[PDB]
C-alpha cells in the first residue's frame, strides 16, 4: 500500500482454489481463504499460493481478489487517490521441464 | 509488531500487545464426560467451524447510534456452523469477537464494545413481543436509535436503555472493551458458552449479543473521511453438536 | 490440457548451461561453384545478435563466457542448365575461421584463403557434417552482451559496439567445381554455446528488436490489455 | 456366525468366513509424502465419507442380463462424498463393494461380480461416442442386453462383449467374485484406487465399473419368488481431496 502513513483501512485479499471460481461478494470472499489486510498496522501483505502449475501444452486456474472491508480513512483532504503495488515472485519449489521458444519475440526476416 | 492469526482457510492480522477480554475469566472448553457417562447423549465436535467469519463493516458516522448482532443468529448463514446449526438439533460453542476500527489520528470518538449474555429485549409496543426480524437480522447489523422506536412489533431500540430497560452506562458489567480512537482501534472479547443447560437449540435461542455503542460521538478534522468502518470478525470456539450416529 | 501432476522440483534444465547450450541455426547462405567475378563464396561474421530468440536468451544476462561449437550442414544442388554429360566427381568444401584481427578474403581465390593462422576444415560431401569449436576468444574476461559506452568517445555511432566481443568471421567456398555446370551449396551454420558462464541477470527484452547491432526499440506496452481490473460479471 | 460391521452411522451384517477379494493384492492406502515434499499440493483426507452406501436393489429375473455401475459417478449424489466430489477439484478414494443376494435353497443361478478398471465402453453407432446417460446412470443401474443395442449415442450393451469388445467369459482377469446361489450369496471386493495419476477429477473420469453378469440364468421351483434381489453396498476407503487452505 502506497498511501500516506496517516491513512488507515482494511482490505480482504481472497484466494480462490482452482475450479472454485471468482467470488462475487465480499461475504463469499470472507467464507473462503482470505486475509484481512489492515493498512494501519502493516503496509505490505505477503501471500503464498500452493497450487499453481501450468495450464496448457501451448478460468480453472485459481483467483486472487481484493475487497473493501472498510474504506480508506485520512486526516486531511488529498486530491489524489491511494495506489496499491503488486509483486509476484517464485518460491523455491518451482520445476521447469521442457524448454521451448518464448512467444514474445518475433523474427520474420533476416537483418542483412 | 503485528501478529497474524490463521484459523482454517482464514487469516487476520492483529497488533501485538492488544488486550483480550476473556469473558468472565473462563476460556471456552469442550464438555466433559462425568465419570465415564453412558452413551445416551453422544456429543460431536467440529473443528472445521473454528475459522474467522467477517461480517460486513458498519459505517460509523457522527450521528450514529449503536449496532448489535445476536451471534447464534448472526452466523446462521455463514457457510459452515450455519449448516451445522441447520443440521444438528443441539449446539454449543464459544466465540472470539474481534472488533476493528479504521481511523486516522485526526479522528475522535469512543466505543463501548460489550457482549451481553441473554440480552432479552423489549418491544416498542408495551403489549407485544418483538419479532425475529427486529431482534436479530443475522449477518446484518441492527441499529440503535437516538429516540423512542415506533412499531407494533419493533424492538425498543433507544440507545439510553440498550433495548433492555437498564442504564446504558452500566453495560460495563458485561464482558466489554472500550475503543478510544486516540488510544485503541481494536477489541477482542473471548466469550465462553453461557447457558442454563449444557446444550441448546441454536435457531431457537441466542446465547448473547454484541453491542457496539458510541459513547463519545465520532468527530474528525475538515477533509478527513466523514465515516469510519467498524469490522466485526468472529471465530467460533469449541463447537459441539449432538451425535448423529446410533448408540449401538 | 496438461492436467495437474505431481511437482518433483526438477531444476535440472533451468540451469544456464541447459538454458543456453542449445544448438540453434543462426545463418545460412548460398555460393556457386562458378562465379562471375570470384565472389562465389559465403561468409558470416560470428554474432549472437541476428537470431532474435538466441539473442533474447543471451541478453537475459549482462556478461557471458562460452565456447563456440559450430556445426555446418553443407548440401549442394545442381541447377538447371544446357550443359550435358556433367558427371561431377565428389565435391569438397573449405570452411575458414578467420580469428579476430586476421586476414579477410576479398574474392574466392584471395591469398587469405591459403593462410596459416586461420583454422580451416576441408570437408567432402557424403560424410558427417563438419564441426569446429572456437574457445572463449576474447581478450577480456567475458563477453559483454551490453555496453553502456563508446568504442571511441569522440564518435557518435560507436555507442555500444565494444571491441572485445569480436568472435571472428567464417568463410565458405568450393575447393573444386566438380563439373562445368551450375552447382549452388547452402551452408546452414548451426551454433551451440558451450561451458557457459553468465553474470548480472537482466530483464527479458519486451520490445521487438529492430537492428542486429542496436538496442533501439519502438516503445511497447508492458503487457496485453484487459477489459476490467476486477473479475466481476 | 454372523459379523456386523459399522462405519459411521451405517451398519450392515455379513456372514463370517465370507471371502474378500482385495483388488490386485493392494489394500487402499493414503497418499504418502515423498521425502517431506513441499506444501505445493496439499492433500485433505475425509473420514466422514467412510460409510456404507446402499444402492437400490436390482431385480434379478430369469431372462435378466447384467448390470453395471460406474462408482465415481454412482456415488456422486449420495450425500457426502458426492458433496465432496462437487466441492473438491481433485479426488482419490478406494471402495469396498458388497454384493448381496437374497435367495432360498430352491433358487438357481450364478453371477460374475467383477470390478473392471478403466472400463471404456463403445457406442452402438460406430462413428459416435456414447453419452453420459447411457455410460453411467449414477445410483441407477445400467443394464446389459441379450442382443445388439440400437441408438445414435447408446452404449453397445450386448452382454457377450461386456460393452468393451472383449470376451465376457474372460472378464475374470479383473478383481472378481463368483456368486453361486447353491454355495454363495455375497461378494466382497475391496478395490484400491487405480489410475495413471495420484489424483484426478471425479466428475470427469470413472476409475472402474462393477459388472454383475448372470452366467447361469436364474431358476426356481414352482411357487418360489420369481425374482431375486441383488443389493450393492459401497464403502469409500481412504478418500483424499486437494487441500483448500492457503499454503501460507
Amino acid at each position: 500500500f502506497c498511501g500516506s502513513a496517516m491513512a488507515t483501512g482494511k482490505f480482504l485479499l481472497a484466494y480462490s482454489p482452482p475450479g472454485a471460481g471468482a467470488p462475487t461478494t465480499r461475504k463469499e470472499a470472507m467464507l473462503g481463504t482470505h486475509v484481512i489486510w489492515d493498512v494501519g498496522l502493516q503496509s505490505s501483505c505477503v501471500l503464498c499460493i500452493p497450487w499453481i502449475s501450468q495450464t496448457h501444452y501451448r478460468t480453472a486456474g485459481g483467483y486472487i481478489t481484493c475487497w473493501y472491508q472498510t474504506n480508506i480513512v485520512v486526516p486531511a483532504d488529498t486530491q489524489s487517490d491511494c495506489k496499491i503495488l503488486c509483486f509476484v515472485s517464485a518460491c523455491n519449489d518451482f520445476s521447469v521441464r521442457m524448454l521451448k521458444d518464448t512467444p514474445f519475440i518475433k523474427q520474420d526476416n533476416f537483418y542483412q | 509488531r503485528v501478529r497474524s492469526i490463521t484459523l482454517g482457510n482464514s487469516t487476520i492480522t492483529t497488533q501485538e500487545c492488544a488486550n483480550v477480554v476473556v469473558g468472565y475469566g473462563v476460556w471456552p472448553t469442550y464438555l466433559n464426560d462425568d465419570e465415564a457417562t453412558a452413551e445416551d447423549q453422544p456429543t460431536q465436535p467440529d473443528v472445521a467451524t473454528c475459522r474467522f467469519y467477517t461480517l460486513e463493516s458498519v459505517m460509523w458516522q457522527q450521528s450514529s447510534p449503536g449496532w448489535w448482532w445476536k451471534f447464534p443468529d448472526a452466523l446462521s448463514n455463514m457457510g459452515l456452523f450455519g449448516q451445522n446449526m441447520q443440521y444438528h438439533y443441539l449446539g454449543r460453542a464459544g466465540y472470539t469477537v474481534h472488533v476493528q476500527c479504521n481511523a486516522s489520528k485526526f479522528h475522535q470518538g469512543c466505543l463501548l464494545v460489550v457482549c451481553v449474555p441473554e440480552a432479552e429485549m423489549g418491544c416498542a409496543t408495551l403489549a407485544n413481543k418483538p419479532d425475529q426480524k427486529s431482534l436479530s437480522n443475522g449477518e446484518t447489523a441492527n441499529m440503535f436509535e437516538s429516540q423512542n422506536s415506533t412499531g407494533q412489533t419493533a424492538v425498543q431500540a433507544n440507545v439510553i436503555n440498550a433495548g433492555m430497560g437498564v442504564g446504558v452506562g452500566n453495560l460495563t458489567i458485561f464482558p466489554h472493551q472500550w475503543i478510544n480512537l486516540r488510544t485503541n482501534n481494536s477489541a477482542t472479547i473471548v466469550m465462553p458458552y453461557i447457558n442454563s443447560v449444557p446444550m441448546d437449540n441454536m435457531f431457537r435461542h441466542n446465547n448473547f449479543t454484541l453491542m457496539i455503542i458510541p459513547f463519545a460521538p465520532l468527530s474528525y478534522s475538515t477533509g478527513a473521511t466523514t465515516y469510519v468502518p467498524i469490522t466485526v470478525t468472529v471465530a467460533p470456539m469449541c463447537a459441539e453438536y449432538n451425535g448423529l450416529r446410533l448408540a449401538g | 490440457q496438461t492436467r495437474h501432476v505431481k511437482n518433483y522440483h526438477s531444476r535440472s534444465e533451468s540451469t544456464v548451461e541447459n538454458f543456453l547450450c542449445r544448438s540453434a541455426c543462426v545463418f545460412y547462405t548460398t555460393y556457386r561453384n562458378h562465379g562471375t567475378d570470384g565472389d562465389n563464396f559465403g561468409y558470416w561474421v560470428i554474432s549472437t545478435r541476428q537470431v532474435a530468440q538466441l539473442r533474447r536468451k543471451l541478453e537475459m544476462f549482462t556478461y557471458a563466457r562460452f565456447d563456440l561449437e559450430l556445426t555446418f550442414v553443407i548440401t549442394s544442388t545442381q541447377e538447371q542448365s544446357t550443359i550435358q554429360g556433367q558427371d561431377s566427381p565428389v565435391l569438397t568444401h573449405q570452411i575458414m575461421y578467420v580469428p579476430p584481427g586476421g586476414p579477410v578474403p576479398t574474392k574466392v581465390n584471395s591469398y587469405s584463403w591459403q593462410t596459416s593462422t586461420n583454422p580451416s576444415v576441408f570437408w567432402t560431401e557424403g560424410s558427417a557434417p563438419p564441426r569446429m569449436s572456437i574457445p572463449f576468444i576474447s581478450i577480456g574476461n567475458a563477453y559483454s552482451m551490453f555496453y553502456d559506452g563508446w568504442a571511441k568517445f569522440d564518435k557518435q555511432g560507436t555507442y555500444g559496439i565494444n571491441t572485445l566481443n569480436n568472435m571472428g568471421t567464417l568463410y565458405m567456398r568450393h575447393v573444386n567445381d566438380g563439373s562445368p555446370g551450375p552447382i549452388v551449396s547452402t551452408v546452414r551454420i548451426y551454433f551451440k554455446p558451450k561451458h557457459v558462464k553468465t553474470w548480472v541477470p537482466r530483464p527479458p527484452r519486451l520490445c521487438q528488436y529492430q537492428k542486429a547491432g542496436n538496442v533501439n526499440f519502438e516503445p511497447t506496452g508492458v503487457t496485453e490489455s484487459r477489459t476490467d481490473i476486477t473479475t466481476m460479471q
